[PDB]
């Protein structure tokens, strides 16, 4: 059969202020 | 740009699953070695192969050398861009725990997430990536 790996964008690289709050 | 956080998806006998997480930065895809073990990865009709890798360090870079060089100062909180399997990405702010090793002083994230979350990037307040989740961070100014 087939084994494959691939990339799927999940997020920008960024700090989030709300995550602190 | 192509710069960002990516799920490393895999498909085979076990159906489709999230093998891990990685970061595209300065035209290099960074992840943990055990996630891919040096296998090729597709990027839209374009395959990436390992450029540099270390099994013992459990780090691997596709398309160029490891680009991240910033370290944790051992004081300030960091944020992890947590990319869990089957859930939207989220930023989690946390304080790493300092730990001493024979190789040097190290920081590690106390948070616990499922297997395929490994590789989620750890950022400092400047937005610089200082390590990947499941691998930890180094101490330094
Ligand atoms: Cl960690």
């Amino acid at each position: 059969s087939e084994f494959d790996m691939w990339l799927e964008r999940a997020a920008d690289i960024t700090w989030e202020m709300d995550a602190a709050i | 740009t192509t710069t960002g956080v990516y799920r490393i998806m895999a498909r085979g006998i076990l159906g489709t699953y999230q093998a891990g997480v990685g970061v595209m930065y300065e035209n290099v895809f960074h992840t943990l070695w055990h996630t891919t073990r040096g296998a090729a990865i597709m990027s839209g009709e374009g395959k990436l192969t390992p450029y540099w890798g270390s099994v013992k360090e459990d780090r691997i870079a596709y398309g160029g050398p490891w680009r991240f060089d910033r370290k944790w100062n051992g004081t300030d909180d960091v944020q992890v861009i947590v990319v869990e399997p089957g859930k939207a990405a989220v930023n989690i702010q946390t304080k790493p725990g300092v730990f001493k090793t024979p190789l040097g002083e190290v920081g590690a994230v106390s948070l616990d997430y499922p297997r395929g979350t490994s590789g989620s990037p750890i950022l400092d307040s400047n937005g610089d990536i200082i390590g990947l989740y499941g691998n930890g961070v180094e101490l330094g100014d």
